């Protein structure tokens, strides 16, 4: 009886083996994609970064999003994770990194509000009957920049305003392909922090119109600018998850089916002398 | 079905987020984005 | 006499309240094997961490044990093992380790031990 | 048997003896060999009751 049972399971298991085995192929060709797109998209980040800095080393540096507002009451928390599920502790990293970031926001006093990247987020909060202000899916896969764009905008008009006071992002930094960390920046408002002097005979800028209007039409880019490459760290380490996990998921499934196996070459054998003890018992009975 | 209909709204269903208990987070691992502004002025 | 008649109505509801979760944790074992916990839904995964710390309590050291690892056995009353175990499938203990729920006696060996690990009750 | 024997004669003069039974499992091998060749009826792998 259970001999057929048995074989059913070994065939399930191969079924599964071959499944996740093709998945973790199929996750590294994608995290290879992934990597290339970070790095690719790096260089406009640093290039507006040195714009950003050269322009702020000469202007007022009183832009809204530049001040911490004196008693701060509510702190938006930007929440990246995945929308495919086969991924390891990816999302599970995720939400303990944010619970982490919810307890600091209370034990100072701001009741976080809560804008999600991706449909385990959306679970994982919708279970636990939070109010998610807006939600974002279908994207996380291969984030482009006008997800980035939106998703920054709508997060610096609440912030700038039902109105918070600061923004947070809690996205995996990518690292190293067997590192990734779940991180929480703090997006808004930015600190400043006067580097160095680095400025001797060197010539200074001119700015069209002025400084100020460079600055504060360049800021709102900036951060758009930040949000697009958590966006594509978190995609490809959601890739590195996916493909550790599958690596490990089929390693299982092959000790599975060798234990499977085992058990069913043992009854395979169990009913064969049992048969033969059931005819040899009935040809002595007649003798 | 009409006793069933009348029953149903004087009926009372017994139908928030939890505490999960999560330490805070240390104040300096929370990286904070900063403009690296060239001119030194305490 | 596990009958609501004989042991209560309280102690009859702790322990099928006790045998669901480990009956469903063990159907899920499954899909735990393969492809492991995080899969599962957020009641998936909730229950099977109260069926990991639940199965760890049932556990204790015996008086009789004493002579392979050293440490003394506990007594505890069914009213306190009723209690506690009420308070496990509700959900009091989700945050204390799996740990400290091993070889122990009632729930001050609970906190102790919780504490011990770095956590409170 | 034989080196139980040879070991026990030891054991109870005072002597403290060590006996290694390189497999037990040949040894019930042979014994269900044995029991077989008796005709006598099997059980579970179709070992010997005994």
């Amino acid at each position: 009886a259970t001999l057929r049972e048995l074989r059913g399971r070994i065939r399930s298991a191969g079924s599964i083996k071959k499944i996740t085995k093709a998945q973790e192929l199929i996750a590294t060709s994608r995290i290879a994609r992934a990597q290339a797109r970070l790095e690719s998209a790096r260089p406009y980040a640093f290039e507006i970064t040195r714009m950003l800095t050269t322009l702020a080393a000469e202007a007022a540096l009183d832009h809204p999003l530049l001040v911490e507002r004196p008693e701060p009451k509510r702190a938006g928390v930007l929440v990246v994770s995945s929308d495919r599920g086969l991924c390891g502790a990816y999302n599970a990293n995720i939400f303990r990194r944010s619970e982490e970031l919810f307890s600091l926001l209370r034990e100072a006093g701001k009741q976080p509000v809560l804008y999600v990247v991706g449909r385990k987020a959306q679970n994982y909060y919708s279970f636990r009957n939070w109010n998610i202000t807006e939600s974002w899916m279908g994207f996380s896969e291969q984030p482009t920049y006008e997800n980035a764009a939106e998703i920054a905008s709508t997060l610096v008009d609440a912030f700038l305003l039902e109105g918070v006071d600061e923004l947070h992002i809690v996205y995996t930094e990518f690292k190293s392909m067997l590192s990734q960390s779940a991180e929480a920046h703090r997006i808004a408002p930015m600190v400043v922090e006067y580097v160095e002097e680095d400025i001797g005979p060197r010539t200074l800028y001119s700015f069209e119109p002025d400084a100020t209007m460079l600055f504060e039409s360049l800021l709102p880019r900036y951060l758009t600018t930040r949000v697009y490459a958590a966006l594509l760290e978190s995609a490809a380490s959601e890739l590195a998850s996916r493909q550790r996990a599958m690596k490990s998921a089929t390693d299982n499934a092959d000790d599975l089916i060798k234990a499977l196996t085992l058990m069913a070459n043992r009854e395979r054998q169990a009913q064969i002398t049992q048969e033969i003890s059931e005819i040899v018992g009935g040809a002595n009975a007649l003798a | 079905t009409e006793v069933i209909k009348n029953f149903k709204k004087g009926f009372a269903a017994t139908g928030v987020v939890p505490d999960e208990h999560v330490e805070a987070l240390d104040e300096d691992k929370l990286a904070k984005e900063a403009v690296k502004v060239k001119k030194p002025a305490p | 006499i596990l009958d609501p008649s004989v042991v209560g109505d309280e102690h009859y509801r702790v322990a099928q309240e006790v045998i669901r979760i480990l009956q469903r944790y063990k159907d899920l074992q499954d899909i735990i094997a393969i492809l492991g916990i995080d899969e599962l839904s957020e009641e998936d995964k909730q229950l099977v961490n109260r069926a990991r710390r639940i199965e760890r309590f049932l556990s204790q050291n015996m008086m009789a044990a004493e002579q392979f690892t050293g440490q003394p056995g506990s007594t505890v009353p069914v009213k306190e093992t009723i209690e506690a175990f009420d308070r496990l499938c509700k959900g009091d203990f989700d945050h204390v380790p799996e740990q400290a729920f091993f070889l122990i006696g009632g729930l001050d060996d609970l906190a102790k031990k919780a504490e011990s690990l770095g956590a409170k009750l | 048997y034989t080196g139980s024997a040879i070991a026990q004669h030891w054991m109870y003069e005072g002597k403290h003896v060590l006996i290694i039974f390189d497999d037990l499992t040949k040894q019930a091998e042979a014994y269900r060999a044995i029991s077989l060749l008796l005709r006598r009826p099997p059980g579970r792998e179709a070992y010997p009751g005994d």
